[PDB]
DNA sequence: AAGTACTTGAGCTT
DNA sequence: AAGCTCAAGTACTTAAGCCTGGTCA
RNA sequence: GACCAGG
């Protein structure tokens, strides 16, 4: 529902939130373009370079 | 499209609500200022800044320069004239005859003397806001009028 | 406010000044001599800004002795240096030798038409200028920050301006040779 | 403080971008709430471009203070400034 | 908070100079057409 | 705002300063000491936090102490004491260095007390803003010999005063170098200079919990406490060096320490109703917290008092001191004790002097997506029949535009050009939108007329028969009404255009021209339309920020504004030596571009 | 005693729109509003004024709205009473629950049956059941005696 | 707020002075009390 | 991350 | 001895505006 | 108020 991945140990994840989207399926390309892509996380996201 | 001609308003400050669902103004300052200030415009700016959004009327003590101080009369007498505002911090006990002018009373029952430079300055509802607050951090802003 | 000649935003045809000479007829009625010269000095200071434009020293700026709301003779030395530089550089348009002149021109008859657009266009007191050069900076620094070894842009701005540190990136010093090496 | 007197005033004549701002602003508003028109309109409804047809004609009251920044101030009525 | 701690502590009263304050307390600005007083 | 509200104050200064014992008091109306919020009545408990005297609780409830309903009661304040006190947070690094310099057996200064007493000097001469006067009163090089030194400094400034007598910004300058100085001396003296012993230091946490070891045997040849120890010792500090403390800040009462903290209205602290939660809120929580352990130490004082009995006693009394310090803590700082504290929801950026002071939501001004028009002018800006029909302003009533007014009420708050919703000049606003076109017409016809029922009907102070009745009515042709966009970098970015009125699309329409300096691409972003209500502020904004009047961007002289992209190419193919024109299309080409009736003038 | 004192106060007037021709009639329409009815900071009832000038200050604009502003001096004569002042009135109404008397044609005296001593007694007539002579003691009648002295107590008392 | 004095011919003569200053219920009743304070 | 000013301890000179 | 400028080292707040949606405990 | 979105 949330994310929040709580869990006593991290996995060897760095940021523990925002592990799941939801699928809008506003229109199919958005629907393929959920189901394909990818994301690197935020903890790269907040640096500014 | 959202227009807010007149609508509801903010529980502590009553500055309109950030809305478009619940008619929400639209935020105007932090650069919507140095605009106009560079414009010269001191008008429009005390008028949007100040005018249309958070308007009152308050009233302050002269003598001490307070105004979390000020208290409406209650009990003055029969209907006869309207509640004629003091203030308390400059105001002192009722032990002592003192004439039936200058004396009022309390909501508890307790009468006072003193406290009669109270005018009626307008002032941004947000100041009310913040004098609340700053002096719960115990320190009070003595703001003079002259 | 650096002698001005105005806050920048009307400053700019000072230097146009052909475009002046060129026409003339409507400028004039424009500034509206009839009811300027009425009320403002105008020879004194004006006689005063030969005495300033005296090489030697001793005379302050014109706009120092004589502030340019009413004496309508101050300007700064650049703007009287110009228009002397002009009438003498490029003698064309006005005409001259004298009597010649007389009819439509006259040389200080249009130098004092520059003055008095001098004065018609000086800062209106009360402009808020701080917050005027808050916007000259604010709005290159957004313009342009990709460049085309000293970094040049919002970087190097960040530190003369708003950090203004000791121990900057690259401080670089530039001397000139000379005759002797 | 002081009240600069007429004899040596030392503020500009000219009628700024600012005072006219004012100056039509605030007469506009008296002329609105009925007030006084001193010059025959013109059929003219605004409360404002009433103004205007008066500050045109120099009729106007309401002299302006120029507050110098010591402290002291000029008194100009609107028809003295230029 | 700081500012305010410090200015509080020695209780260092402004005329009020900026137009930021002169806007707090909602009164004209000092600069623009707030810069002089018109009188009848 | 209002036309008739006169208000005469012209507030000329604010002064800051702290809130003694006496006056805490003074402004109490109520004790709050029962921490239950609310009974099995759900009325508002008498004494608690939401008493009913401190703020009216809504439900159209009146407030106690000032007996009237909600809409006019201002809120009181409540008190809440504790004889413990706790010292005020926010100070607690100053008091601590101060601390640092007290000598707890000298009662005077680690420093020399001529030393300070220059320090003294200094600031008794910077009173009246004389800089290089206060540095001359060093120029003098020699306890007796300290006493003669000090009484040298009392002369110098006695002749500089005297020659003196027959804030400002570089005043702040020196009284500030005179700060770190001042640091720069106390903080560095160990032993006292006056009593020559060596008082014992003290030690800190960040979670404000103070003290250190005692003397050692060596220094005596030569941890946690109470704070009432703190203030007696404080208190003698000061009152024993008044002056050059009194420079500094006569009166020390509670500078660092607070007798009694006020709870502030339940007006500003709300029970807000989203969905069907009801959590008082973070403030009433931490205020509860710190009243319970009040209580808490009144108790076990009293189990103190009534009698390693003696080791059990301190040790559960210093907590309960620890405790209520740590929380008071919370209360004033959230950074400490790890819900906002008030520093926090202050400092926070995120919120006030940022989010509410500086700048606030508006009323009367609207929005939309905008799209261009070439047709209506360079002045002019579209305003679409809904933001027409909408947004209201204020128009005083006079002799010679009652028949405009006449026709505005007539045609109604729901079909433009109709005005809104009257209001009279006592104050009230009565609507047109409930009523009925002969409701309508009727309130329309007994629109100029002194309707006051009396000379002076509300009190006797009679301007209010004067001002007339103002008519809300929609904008027109004519009127000037603010645009912006935000980010607005550099001032054309926010400009006056004058309205005209569209019928039918549901977006603003604004000229090419303009555009470059809004900065927009009019492929879909969208810009705040404003209407100054005042006739001042309107005035001020038609003449100084005219469209027009704003044509050369302030950063240089070239012009910010133009025509674009069509109309410059078909310029160069107009301008352009073969195009030749007939009689017909140079007649009609002409007119197209003139356009005189609605602009007029010829 | 000489209850009545002469009191030359200044007040900050606003000046009306309408009225921008001339403050002095724009002075009248709220100096009549002040007469007979009380201003707290004299401590006393309004009776009349006159004198009225303006300091010639160039009168203010309230400095966002069009009426201006302008200090007027004015003396006024105000009723100041104190604790142990004597006033007399002419005894209008009579009953055995209080005293009736008008002070100056104007102030209204109305002194109850408390303060009155059991010493004098009331006699009722048989033409008007209500009113009657509230004889003395001693036996004086008080209806020819109209003028009638007593003390002020915030309301009177006739008890010594 | 200044105060100065009031004497008993001085009332007649204020009072006079204010009905010629200023020109309803009022002046009927300081009309009254003028007649009944003379005579 | 960037960087700031802040404060404490260890080595050298009278 | 110990006074006193010198050194790295420990605490410590900011990072554009808006506006609109959604889900959430 | 917090996390994903979006101009
Ligand atoms: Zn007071
Ligand atoms: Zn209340
Ligand atoms: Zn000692």
């Amino acid at each position: 529902s949330t994310g929040n991945l709580v869990s006593n140990t991290g996995l060897d994840l760095q940021q523990a939130t925002g592990y799941t989207v939801v699928a809008e399926k506003l229109n199919f390309y958005r629907f393929l373009s959920h189901f394909r892509m990818v994301h690197r996380g935020a903890f790269f996201a907040e640096l500014k370079t | 499209f959202q227009v807010r001609t007149t609508g509801p308003i903010h529980n502590l400050t009553r500055q309109p609500v950030k809305g478009r669902k619940r008619a929400g103004g639209i935020r105007f300052g932090e650069m919507e200022r140095d605009a106009v200030i560079g414009h010269g415009t001191s008008f429009l700016m005390q008028d949007r800044l100040m005018n249309c959004s958070d308007y009152a009327q308050s009233w302050v003590c002269r003598d001490c320069g307070s105004i979390i101080s000020i208290m409406s009369t209650i009990s003055m007498n029969g209907v006869g004239s309207a509640s004629e505002v003091r203030c308390r911090s400059c105001a002192k006990p009722a032990l002592g005859l003192e004439d039936t002018s200058d004396i009022w009373q309390d909501g508890s029952g307790k009468k006072f003397v003193g406290g009669t430079n109270t005018t009626l300055i307008a002032l941004p509802s947000v100041f009310n806001y913040l004098t609340a607050e700053l002096t719960a951090m115990n320190i009070k802003m003595m703001l003079e009028v002259k | 406010y650096g002698e001005d000649s105005l806050d920048v935003t009307k400053q700019k045809h000072l230097t146009q000044f052909e475009f002046s000479a060129k026409n003339y007829k409507s400028l004039i009625q424009k500034y509206k001599v009839k009811s300027v010269l009425s009320a403002v000095d105008s020879e004194t200071a004006s006689s005063y800004a030969k005495k300033a434009l005296k090489k030697p020293y001793k005379y302050d700026p014109v706009l120092d002795k004589y502030p340019p709301s009413r004496y309508l003779g101050s300007v700064s030395e650049k703007f009287q240096r110009a228009v002397d530089e002009y009438t003498q550089k490029n003698p064309d348009k006005l005409i001259a030798e004298s009597k010649l002149d007389d009819s439509l021109l006259n040389e200080s008859k249009f130098k004092a038409l520059m003055q008095l657009r001098y004065q018609q266009s000086l800062v209106d007191p009360g402009e808020s200028v701080g917050v005027l050069a808050s916007q000259s900076i604010g709005e290159p620094s957004t313009q342009m920050t990709l460049n085309t070894n000293v970094t040049l842009g919002i970087p190097r701005l960040r530190e003369i301006i708003m950090t203004a540190s000791a121990n900057i990136q690259t401080p670089t010093m530039t001397l000139r040779l000379n005759d002797g090496v | 403080g002081k009240a600069v007197a007429k004899e040596d005033r030392t503020t500009t004549p000219y009628m700024t971008k600012y005072e006219r701002a004012r100056i039509l602003g605030t007469r506009a508003l008296q002329i609105s709430m009925n007030a006084p028109v001193l010059v025959d309109l013109e059929g003219e409804t605004d409360p404002l471009q009433i103004a205007m047809k008066e500050l045109a004609q120099k009729k106007i009251p309401l002299l302006v203070r120029r507050y110098l920044p010591d402290g002291s101030y000029e008194d100009w009525s609107v028809a003295e400034l230029i | 908070c700081h500012f305010l701690t410090e200015a509080a502590l020695r209780g260092d009263v402004d005329d009020l100079s900026n137009p930021s304050s002169r806007l707090v307390v909602g009164r004209v600005g000092n600069f623009g057409t707030g810069s002089f007083d018109i009188f009848t | 705002m209002n036309i008739a509200q006169p208000v005469s104050s012209e507030i000329k200064s604010v002064k800051f300063g702290i809130y003694d014992v006496d006056d805490v008091e003074k402004i109490s109306v109520k004790q709050i000491v029962n921490p239950v919020l609310l009974d099995n009545l759900n009325h508002p408990t008498n004494g608690g936090l939401y008493d009913l005297a401190l703020g009216p609780y809504l439900k159209n409830s009146v407030c106690a102490t000032c007996h009237l309903d909600e809409r006019y009661c201002p809120g009181h304040f409540g008190h809440i004491v504790l004889p413990i006190p706790a010292y005020h947070p926010l100070f607690f690094s100053q008091m601590y260095n101060l601390l640092r310099s007290t000598c707890l057996y000298c009662h005077h200064f680690k420093l020399s007390k001529v030393k300070v007493h220059l320090f003294f000097c200094r600031l008794k001469l910077l009173d009246y803003g004389l800089l290089n006067e206060s540095e001359m009163v060093e120029n003098v090089s020699l306890a007796k010999d300290a006493a003669t030194l000090m009484r040298i400094r009392d002369e110098f400034v006695a002749k500089s005063i005297a020659d003196s007598r027959q804030l400002t910004t570089l005043l702040l300058h020196e009284r500030k170098k005179v700060v770190r100085a001042f640091y720069h001396a106390i903080s560095s003296r160990k032993q006292c200079d006056n009593c020559q012993s060596f008082s014992p230091n003290f030690r800190k946490e960040g979670f404000a919990k103070i003290f250190e070891i005692p003397l050692s045997g060596k220094n005596l040849q030569f941890k946690y406490m109470t704070s009432t120890e703190v203030r007696n010792h404080l208190r003698r500090l000061f009152v024993k060096e008044n002056v050059v403390l009194s420079r500094l800040y006569p009166a020390s009462a509670d500078m660092f320490f607070l007798q009694n903290i006020a709870v502030p209205p339940t007006r500003f602290r709300p029970a807000s109703k989203m969905g069907d939660e009801v959590h008082e809120n973070i403030q009433n929580e931490l205020l509860t917290r710190i009243l319970q352990s009040s209580i808490q130490i009144a108790s076990l004082s009293k189990d103190s008092t009534v009698e390693e009995r003696r080791s059990r006693a301190f040790e559960l009394l210093i907590n309960a001191f620890v405790q209520l310090q740590h929380d008071v803590n919370s209360l004033i700082d959230s950074n400490r004790n790890p819900p906002p504290g008030i520093k926090q929801i202050l400092e926070k950026k995120e919120g006030l002097f940022r989010k509410h002071m500086m700048g606030k939501r508006v009323n009367y001004a609207a929005r939309s997506v905008i799209s261009p028009d070439p047709n209506i002018e360079t002045n002019e800006i579209g305003v679409p029949p809904v933001f027409a029909t909408k947004l209201t302003y204020p128009e005083p009533v006079t002799l010679y535009n009652f028949n405009e007014m006449r026709n505005a009420v007539i045609n109604g708050p729901h079909k433009w050009p109709g005005a809104s919703h009257i209001q009279n000049e006592d104050g009230t606003l009565i609507s047109l939108m409930p009523l009925t076109i002969e409701q309508r017409t009727a309130l329309a016809n007994q629109l100029l007329t002194p309707q006051s029922n009396l000379i002076s009907s509300p009190y006797s102070y009679s301007r209010l028969i004067n001002t007339n009745k103002k008519v809300y009515r929609h904008v027109r042709n004519g009127d000037m009404l603010i645009l912006n966009r935000q980010p607005t970098l550099h001032k054309p970015s926010m400009m006056a255009h004058k309205a005209r009125i569209l019928p039918g699309e549901k977006t603003i329409r604004m000229h090419y021209a303009n555009c470059n300096s809004y900065n927009a691409d009019f492929d879909g972003d969208e810009m705040n339309m404003h209407f100054p209500q005042s006739t001042n502020a309107r005035s001020e904004a038609q003449f100084i920020a005219n469209t027009d009047s704003q044509y050369l961007v302030p950063t240089s002289g070239d012009p910010l504004r133009g025509l674009i992209q069509d109309h410059v190419v078909m310029g160069v193919w107009l301008t352009c030596k073969d195009t030749f024109y007939t009689r017909d299309e140079y007649q009609q080409l002409l007119f197209q571009a003139l356009k005189p009736d609605e602009t007029g003038m010829y | 005693d000489l209850s009545l004192y002469k009191q030359t106060v200044d007040l900050y007037l606003s000046i009306a729109p309408g009225h921008s021709r001339d403050p002095l009639n724009a002075i009248q329409e709220h100096m009549d509003s002040m007469i007979l009815s009380k201003l707290p900071r004299i401590n006393g009832i309004v009776l009349a004024y006159d004198n009225i000038r303006f300091l010639e200050k160039s009168a203010k604009v309230m400095y966002d709205s069009p009426f201006s502003f302008i200090w007027v001096r004015v003396d006024v004569l105000v009723f100041s009473p104190k604790k142990g002042d004597c006033l007399e009135g002419k005894i209008n109404l009579v009953s055995p629950s209080h005293i009736g008397l008008l002070i100056l044609g104007i102030f209204n005296a109305s002194i109850p049956r408390k303060s009155i001593p059991k010493d004098w007694i009331f006699i009722e007539p048989d033409t008007t059941e209500e009113q009657g002579r509230w004889k003395t003691n001693d036996g004086n009648i008080l209806e020819p005696g109209k003028d009638l002295e007593f003390v002020v107590d915030g309301q009177g008392t006739l008890a010594n | 707020r200044k105060s100065e004095k009031l004497d008993k011919d001085a009332s007649s003569k204020f009072l006079n002075r204010y009905i010629q200053t200023i020109e309803e219920s009022v002046l009927s009743q300081l009309n009254r009390v003028l007649m009944y304070l003379k005579g």
